[PDB]
């Protein structure tokens, strides 16, 4: 079914954290049944998750708070095989490894050290799989905060806001944001509340005050 | 397309493999050169793959391996090209490429690496873009699904 002759892209060794925790392989390929492109995650030749094409709504490279050898690829989708999962695909690429793997595939020379070269390549194979992966931290920003009791990262992108990555992972299309109202708790720390056009409130608390400027500017 | 005798199946360019082929005729050297895909099978009880480029068609197979790849054989088993080349010859590693009647294969043929240059080892064969070449002490170790023909 999938091999070197219909494989658009293939990266071994990704650390999938959603919609499941496991070290997997990431693969784009065209189905031999009907020439159609597919995203799958493999364990050897198991398929833990396949997404067919439309289907992928939004996808993006995101940085990992405080950890630069690392990077998230975040993908949301209308549906997958057997509706096995619904939650977004978050995985974590290691940079250095990624480079050495691209090197062992002969995709990039011994000397190259700029990861965005890998990234360029992934974004392009993806377009070949019917979908865009944005790369907005190459004008966006992210910060720490809490929902109820859980810490998360709130990322601010050109057209989305994402709050990650404890389940449930949230995505808000910017054009769905009626308002963001602010609230002090200390000189040092505040709470922000998003309001969706349909009236849902989402209480992002415990934000450091240094981030305030960046949020007002965003609106 | 048929280069230097070898019958080469060419994938659509979008395909990862297509972008990992650098096999070309090399002007200055005045000959053909060859990306090969090395797949090292260690001794089970995990693979290491590496793609080398610009291997000279007129070279014994060990001659166009590559440091990293040797090193890696040197750890799966037991330093200038001169010696490296020389230590793999008294080594016991068998070398299998894969064999064909577009479609991948799991039928392998062992090949006689010390008795021919790559160009001859490849002349009346087929490759998918460019040779893939399996390395292992015994057959058991080759990946599962793969079957060797004698």
């Amino acid at each position: 079914e999938i091999s070197e002759t219909n494989t658009i892209f293939k990266l071994e060794g990704v650390s999938v954290l959603s919609p499941l925790r496991k070290k997997l392989d990431l693969v784009f390929y065209l189905s031999n049944v009907d020439g159609s492109p597919v995203i799958t995650l493999l364990k050897g030749n198991d398929r833990e998750l396949s997404i067919y094409q439309k289907n992928i709504k939004m996808a993006s490279f995101l940085p990992v708070p405080e950890k630069p050898n690392l990077i998230y690829l975040f993908m949301t989708y209308t549906s997958c095989e057997d509706n096995k999962f619904s939650e977004p695909v978050v995985m974590t690429l290691n940079k250095e490894n990624t480079l050495n793997q691209f090197k062992k595939l002969g995709l990039l020379d011994s000397n190259v050290t700029d990861f965005e070269k890998c990234v360029e390549y992934i974004r392009k194979q993806a377009i070949l799989t019917g979908f865009k992966i944005s790369n907005p931290f190459v004008n966006s920003f992210h910060l720490q905060c809490h929902r109820g009791t859980k810490e998360g990262t709130l990322y601010f992108l050109p057209d989305h806001i994402i709050f990650g990555f404890k389940k449930p992972i949230l995505l808000f299309d910017a054009s769905d944001i009626e308002s963001i109202t602010y609230s002090s708790i200390t000189r040092l720390t505040f709470n922000a509340s998003l309001v969706t056009k349909d009236g849902e409130k989402y209480e992002f608390s415990m934000i450091d005050q240094t981030e305030y400027a960046k949020i007002d500017d965003y609106v | 397309i048929i280069r230097r005798g070898v019958n080469c199946l060419m994938l659509p360019k979008g395909m990862q493999r297509s972008s990992q082929n650098r096999s070309k005729w090399d002007k200055t050297m005045d000959l053909f050169v060859w990306s090969v895909e090395w797949i090292l099978c260690p001794m089970q009880e995990e693979l290491f793959k590496h793609v080398s480029h610009r291997i000279k068609e007129t070279d014994f197979l060990v001659q166009g391996m590559g440091k990293n790849v040797f090193q890696k054989c040197c750890e799966f088993y037991r330093e200038t090209k001169e010696e490296r080349t020389q230590i793999l010859q008294k080594s016991g590693l068998k070398f299998y490429t894969k064999t064909f009647p577009i479609m991948d294969s799991k039928k392998l043929v062992e090949l006689a690496i010390h008795e021919k240059c790559i160009g001859e080892l490849l002349k009346n064969t087929t490759v998918i873009e460019f040779p893939t070449i399996f390395v292992a002490m015994t057959e058991a170790d080759l990946p599962e699904g793969y079957e060797v023909l004698h």
